[PDB]
């Protein structure tokens, strides 16, 4: 449970402790630490360096657009469509890893990110209009 | 002084003792942040309660209080033999001093009475040089803080020998004093044989020497 | 008791330590001249408001026989000597036998 | 704390730091070690000395094309007359500085031992002269004729300082790769304020009296201290935990 | 945490001047107050007044504003947290009621509901205004009886404390003491304990010194054989 | 108070202006700003970029997990152990400078840190399991 501990098991298990994956990955790699400083290293270092931010940031910008800034759970407004899966409640919590379900939404999980910034955010954001100051 | 004492209160060991105080309107203890002190006389002081319940850091939380529209107050719960020393108080502003109490001589009873090793000590080789006439004694952990002033010349009490001299709490907590003699030479050697006089509740046991040998 | 603990970010505290620095000089020679050692062709130029906080109540302690800035300096203009010699002409073929004669004293 | 230090500029000097800063006070004396004579001791100028320095001769430049295209500028003959380098000081400005210097260091080292000033002993031509590159040409004033003073224990004549010019250099004892400076025709003016003083060892005197110190900068890192004695950066950690009775909501 | 002392032992006469000092260690002297009290022969110590290290703004005591004043100079910086400053103050007239012992004490803490009452105090110092001369106190030995508890004899010392009294400091641990008697004459006497195993006369040492001020000290008394 | 104005004030004087500190930081260096670009300068510069935004990043990573994505105080649900600290209320927010504080906790910093992600966010999220809709 250091890192990945639930890779394997189920998707519940895996999300009662997922807060320690995320913490190393940004974080990690230790990346803190003749004249030049041109060497073949450093340059793989930098580079390695600059997509751990840009891949960090490519995913937090997502979340920023669904409420969530600063919450590693958040349930969203968006109803969920049968077509995506089939599976009852505890069929899929109770049965499959976070692995196998990657693959199984990996064809229509654009669909879904699309449709999160929609109803989450740009309607829930405009509902105040009437109801900020009123 | 403008501000006030609870004077001289007593307690027993293992329960708690109160020392209220109030003042006028001027100095008084309406919205005017109060100060609790330890006092040794004649020692260092020590801080105790800070603008009002807020206690000190290190002192045990055994000691209470609170602030009504006039009387301010010290509860010190549980007792230990440590406590047995004035006390004071001062009300001071944001930007003002303190104004100091009166004091609360606080003693605590309930005690053991204890038996003090009291021996006298004899002029020696070099203050028949001088000729001045003085004879003086030890007493510690005499409890209580009682004391009798008593000697014994020609078998009778000596009027203008005696020497009444202040006591003390010891450091160990207890209490010491020691008596004083200002004679003349003469009287000395027409007096020779001496007797000590400690009036102690107790036993008639007491250690008696002479001068002259 | 009944304490909790709270977060604060923009805390004002720090550690004794030394990372890289930055050159900064303001429009000096150009046109005038240029092709400096030093400024080389470009520079980050610096501001002419001075960033400057008087700090108060604060007493840090100093070094300057065992700081850093200085070693990062002086590796800092080596590699900067150099790098403005190595596109220049290079004198090899001037070692060659040499026949001199003392100058024309009268 | 500022963002931005001031304007410090590499000035290439030994012996004696040029255009440096200082912000008042005592001739301010710095060492690694005071105890310790070995050690280098760096002296800032509570005021400059004013120093001029110049070339008199007046060169040509001689291309003649190496190869394709490079072409090597040289000496051609000397036009006008030939005549020695030479720095000049001020005499009456100069006796009022090594007179601020020797007063602080008397408090600092005893106040009651003898002031030795000598040439600088020992070392190579280019690390005891006043080795400095000004107007293109690198000079080597003689040090030799300034610590002859010695002082101790309670329009205007103007000091020189002879100077030969060197083409050939490696500095700060880079052997790696050496450069050849073109001479720079016309004329040549340095011109510069000195503001600082590097001084070495007075030898290993067994208690007793008699000791100073004489102008060495064996290294090239010392000259940048005298303008970053001050200065050091610090890890800004904007994060900090405080306990305070202080809890959000219960269940969120 | 910040130990303060006193100077201490200065004593002059009814009409006179004197000034006394505070030594700071363990502490940031900037920030912290710096207040003065002193108890009388009366019962009730009270309050001076309390001066700002930095700023230099004060409010002292309004009964002693006119004749009172104290200035504080600046600090020396030991590392960023612990420094070592000094206090001082001066006092235009007194009397035989500004007689008694003064003390000083560190300011309580650093911000804004209550600063300027004190927090840490020092040893203190002791001021008699009698004006009465100085004199040299007298040694004698004070012999046991029984010996066929010990200590050494001060007789007719006139004023303040005579403090340490044993040779060599080789004994603290275990060395009860005693306080002073007022004479009927008025001239002050003293005496002191130490409690060390009952033992032979020719093996160890019975040597004790006192130091004064009013005279200076030098001889250090020892016990007759008998 | 331009910047740092309260480094050596009280943590409370300090807590009522630590916007200004964190504003500049990140921000702060004026970054923005023969044919080669390839100097020792610019390399200088790069790095000192990247460690700028990695350094932000680290920290901004960690107030994300606590609730607090978009506030500079947070309140956290999680007890203070008296083993961390002794002294009172007013005793060390009216006594000590944060630079104090700092090395105080310095030693047992990281304990706090494992045990914030826990309370206030990997159970405060989960929490909600039984509350979200019901
Ligand atoms: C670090 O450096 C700083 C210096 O930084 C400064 O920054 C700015 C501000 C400029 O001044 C710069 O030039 C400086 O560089 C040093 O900072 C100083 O520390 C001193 C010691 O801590 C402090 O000295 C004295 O503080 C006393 C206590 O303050 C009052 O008020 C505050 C704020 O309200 C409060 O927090 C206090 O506990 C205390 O109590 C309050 O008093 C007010 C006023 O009476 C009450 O208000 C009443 O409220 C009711 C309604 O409720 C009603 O409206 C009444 O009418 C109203 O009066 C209030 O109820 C009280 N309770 C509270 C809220 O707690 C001051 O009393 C004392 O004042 C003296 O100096 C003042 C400033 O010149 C004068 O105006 C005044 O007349 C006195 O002469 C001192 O200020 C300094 O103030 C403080 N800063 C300054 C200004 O220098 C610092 O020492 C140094 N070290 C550290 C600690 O890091
Ligand atoms: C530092 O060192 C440099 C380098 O000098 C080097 O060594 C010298 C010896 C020479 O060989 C250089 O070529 C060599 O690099 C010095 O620079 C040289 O200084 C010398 C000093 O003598 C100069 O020599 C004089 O040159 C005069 C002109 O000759 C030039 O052109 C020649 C060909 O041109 C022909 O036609 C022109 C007219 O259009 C005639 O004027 C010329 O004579 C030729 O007929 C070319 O070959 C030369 O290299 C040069 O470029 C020349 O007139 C002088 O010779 C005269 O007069 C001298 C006194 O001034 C006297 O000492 C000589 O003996 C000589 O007398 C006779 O003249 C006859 C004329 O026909 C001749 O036929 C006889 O042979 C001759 N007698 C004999 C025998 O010698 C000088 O020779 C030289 O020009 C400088 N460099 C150049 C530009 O080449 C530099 O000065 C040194 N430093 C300093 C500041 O001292
Ligand atoms: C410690 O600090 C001190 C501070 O004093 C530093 O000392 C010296 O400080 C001086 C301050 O003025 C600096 O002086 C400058 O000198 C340059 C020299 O450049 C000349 O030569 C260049 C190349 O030669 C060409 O031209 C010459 C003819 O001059 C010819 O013979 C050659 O064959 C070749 O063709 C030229 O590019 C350059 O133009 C100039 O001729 C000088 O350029 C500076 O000019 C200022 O002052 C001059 C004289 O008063 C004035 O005419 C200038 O006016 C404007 O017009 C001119 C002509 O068109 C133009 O070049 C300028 O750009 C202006 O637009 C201008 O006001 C100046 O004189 C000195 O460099 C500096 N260093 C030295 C040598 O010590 C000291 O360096 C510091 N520490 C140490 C020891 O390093
Ligand atoms: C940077 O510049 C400095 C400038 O000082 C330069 O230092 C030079 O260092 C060299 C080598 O170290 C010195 O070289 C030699 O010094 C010889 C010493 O003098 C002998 O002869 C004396 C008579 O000379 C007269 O002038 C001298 C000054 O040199 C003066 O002290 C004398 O009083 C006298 O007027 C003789 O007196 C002296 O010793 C006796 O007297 C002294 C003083 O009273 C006494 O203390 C002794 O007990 C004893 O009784 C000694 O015996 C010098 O002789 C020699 O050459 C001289 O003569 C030749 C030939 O004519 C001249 O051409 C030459 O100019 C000299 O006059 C030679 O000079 C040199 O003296 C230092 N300084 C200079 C230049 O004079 C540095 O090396 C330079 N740095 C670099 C990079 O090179
Ligand atoms: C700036 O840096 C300098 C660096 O020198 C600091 O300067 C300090 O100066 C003092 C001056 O007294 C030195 O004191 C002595 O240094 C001796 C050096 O040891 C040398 O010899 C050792 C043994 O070699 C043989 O000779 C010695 C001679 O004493 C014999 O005793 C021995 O039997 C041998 O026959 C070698 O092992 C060593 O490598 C050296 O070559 C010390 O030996 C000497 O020790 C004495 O004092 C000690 C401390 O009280 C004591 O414990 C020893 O028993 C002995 O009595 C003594 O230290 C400092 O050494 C020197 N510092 C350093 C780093 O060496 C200077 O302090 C600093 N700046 C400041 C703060 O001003
Ligand atoms: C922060 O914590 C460090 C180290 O503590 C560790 O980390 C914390 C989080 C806990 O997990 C601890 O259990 C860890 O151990 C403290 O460091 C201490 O520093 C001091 C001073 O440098 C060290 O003292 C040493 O003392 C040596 C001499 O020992 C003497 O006493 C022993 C025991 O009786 C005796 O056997 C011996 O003969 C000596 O008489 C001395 O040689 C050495 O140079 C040094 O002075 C101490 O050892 C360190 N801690 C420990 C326990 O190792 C910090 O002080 C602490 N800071 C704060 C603010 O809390
Ligand atoms: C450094 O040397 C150069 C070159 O010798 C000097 O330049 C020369 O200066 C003179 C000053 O009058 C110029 O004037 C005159 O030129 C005519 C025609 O050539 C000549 O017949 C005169 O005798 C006189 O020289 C001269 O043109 C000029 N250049 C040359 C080619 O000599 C310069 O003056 C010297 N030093 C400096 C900087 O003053
Ligand atoms: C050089 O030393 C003398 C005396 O050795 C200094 O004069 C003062 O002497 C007394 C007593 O020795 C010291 O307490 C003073 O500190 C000395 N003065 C100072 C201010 O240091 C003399 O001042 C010393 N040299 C100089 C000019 O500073
Ligand atoms: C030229 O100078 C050198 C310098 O060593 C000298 O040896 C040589 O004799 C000199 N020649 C003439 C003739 O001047
Ligand atoms: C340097 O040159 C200037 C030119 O005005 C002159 O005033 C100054 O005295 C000179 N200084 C010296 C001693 O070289
Ligand atoms: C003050 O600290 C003590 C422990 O030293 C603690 O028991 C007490 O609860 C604290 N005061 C408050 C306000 O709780």
């Amino acid at each position: 449970l250091g890192f990945l501990g639930a890779a394997g098991s189920t998707m519940g298990a895996a999300s009662m402790t997922l807060t320690v994956q995320a913490r190393n990955l940004l974080s990690g790699i230790v990346q803190q630490q003749h004249l030049l400083k041109l060497t073949v290293w450093g340059i793989k270092q930098l580079q390695a360096r600059v997509l751990a931010v840009e891949r960090y940031l490519r995913d937090q910008q997502l979340l920023g657009i669904w409420g969530c800034s600063g919450k590693l759970i958040c349930c969203t407004n968006v109803p969920w469509n049968s077509s995506w899966s089939n599976r009852n409640l505890s069929e899929i919590w109770d049965n499959m890893t976070w692995l196998q379900w990657d693959k199984e939404i990996s064809n229509y999980t654009q669909i879904i990110y699309g449709l999160l910034e929609e109803s989450q955010n740009q309607q829930e954001k405009n509902e105040q209009d009437l109801l900020a100051l009123d | 002084s403008v501000l006030t004492q609870s004077a001289s209160v007593s307690g027993s060991l293992g329960q708690s003792v109160t020392i209220s105080c109030t003042g006028p309107n001027s100095v008084c203890c309406s919205h005017k942040s109060i100060s609790w002190y330890q006092w040794p006389p004649g020692r260092a002081p020590t801080l105790i309660i800070y603008e009002d319940n807020e206690r000190a850091p290190g002192i045990s939380p055994r000691f209470s209080g609170y602030k009504s529209y006039w009387s301010a107050y010290l509860t010190i719960s549980d007792l230990r033999p440590e406590d047995e020393t004035t006390y004071y108080c001062c009300s001071y502003t944001h930007n003002s001093g303190c104004v100091f109490g009166t004091g609360t001589k606080v003693s605590v009873l309930g005690q053991s009475k204890a038996n003090p090793s009291v021996t006298l000590f004899p002029p020696s080789s070099e203050e028949l040089q001088a000729n001045k006439a003085t004879l003086v004694c030890l007493i510690s952990d005499f409890y209580p803080g009682a004391v009798t002033v008593a000697w014994k010349a020609d078998s009778s009490p000596v009027k203008a020998g005696v020497e009444t001299t202040t006591p003390s709490k010891q450091s160990n907590n207890k209490y010491a004093a020691s008596s004083y003699l200002s004679l003349t030479p003469e009287q000395w050697k027409s007096h020779r044989s001496y007797s000590c006089q400690v009036t102690h509740e107790g036993s008639t046991v007491e250690k008696t020497v002479a001068p002259t040998e | 008791e009944n304490l909790w603990v709270t977060v604060y970010y923009g805390v004002p505290v720090w550690k004794d330590a030394e990372t890289t620095l930055f050159c900064a000089s303001d429009a000096k020679a150009y046109e005038t001249e240029k092709h400096n050692v030093w400024a080389t062709h470009a520079c980050v130029p610096t501001d002419p408001n001075p960033q400057e906080i008087h700090l108060e109540n604060v007493t840090e302690e100093f070094n300057m026989w065992k700081n850093n800035m200085v070693e990062q300096m002086h590796t800092d203009i080596i590699s900067l000597w150099d790098q403005s010699l190595k596109p220049c002409v290079k004198l090899t073929p001037l070692c060659v036998t040499l026949q001199c004669t003392n100058v024309t004293n009268n | 704390t500022v963002q931005c230090t001031h304007g410090i500029k590499p000035v290439v000097s030994t012996q004696l730091l040029l255009n440096g800063s200082l912000a008042e006070e005592e001739v301010m004396i710095r060492s690694e070690n005071i105890t310790n004579n070995a050690k280098n001791i760096l002296v800032q100028f509570n005021t400059p000395v004013q120093i001029n320095c110049t070339r008199p001769n007046n060169n040509t430049r001689k291309s003649i094309r190496i190869g394709p295209g490079q072409a090597f500028y040289a000496t051609g003959d000397i036009i006008g007359d030939i005549r020695q380098a030479h720095c000049n000081v001020s005499k009456a400005t100069w006796n009022e500085t090594l007179g601020k210097v020797v007063k602080q260091l008397r408090k600092h080292f005893g106040n009651n031992t003898i002031i030795r000033f000598a040439n600088s002993s020992g070392g190579d031509l280019e690390v005891t002269t006043h080795s400095f590159n000004c107007g293109g040409e690198f000079f080597y004033c003689n040090t030799s004729g300034l610590f002859n003073s010695t002082w101790i224990s309670n329009s205007n004549d103007s000091i020189t300082l002879p100077c030969r010019i060197k083409q050939i250099i490696n500095m700060w004892q880079r052997i790696g790769q050496a450069m050849y400076a073109p001479p720079i025709q016309g004329v040549i003016r340095c011109v510069s304020n000195i503001t600082g003083l590097i001084l070495t060892r007075d030898g290993g005197s067994t208690n007793s009296t008699t000791e100073t110190f004489r102008p060495g900068g064996g290294d090239m890192r010392d000259n940048w201290r005298s303008e970053l004695y001050k200065y050091k950066v610090v890890k800004i950690e904007p994060l900090g935990v405080a306990p305070t009775r202080c809890k959000r909501r219960v269940v969120g | 945490e910040g130990q303060l002392v006193q100077s201490g032992a200065e004593l002059k006469k009814p009409g006179a001047s004197v000034k006394i000092s505070c030594k700071t260690s363990g502490y940031r002297f900037n920030f912290y107050h710096i207040n003065w009290i002193r108890q009388t022969a009366g019962r009730g110590p009270e309050w001076m007044g309390w001066i700002s290290p930095y700023s230099g703004d004060k409010n002292l005591a309004p009964a002693f504003q006119d004749r009172v004043i104290m200035t504080t100079d600046t600090e020396v910086p030991v590392t960023s947290f612990t420094s070592t400053g000094a206090a001082y103050m001066e006092i235009r007239n007194l009397k035989f009621d500004d007689t008694g012992t003064y003390f000083c004490a560190k300011g309580l803490l650093r911000d804004g509901s209550s600063t300027w009452l004190p927090y840490l105090w020092g040893q203190g110092t002791l001021l008699t205004v009698s004006s009465a001369s100085t004199k040299g106190p007298s040694v004698f030995p004070l012999a046991p009886s029984s010996k066929s508890a010990l200590g050494c004899l001060v007789k007719d010392y006139f004023p303040e404390p005579v403090t340490v009294s044993w040779n060599s400091g080789a004994l603290t641990s275990g060395v009860h003491t005693f306080p002073a008697v007022l004479q009927s004459s008025g001239l002050y006497s003293l005496s002191s304990v130490v409690t060390v195993p009952s033992s032979s006369l020719g093996t160890q040492t019975y040597i004790c010194n006192v130091n004064h001020k009013p005279s200076n000290t030098k001889v250090d008394k020892r016990v007759e054989p008998k």
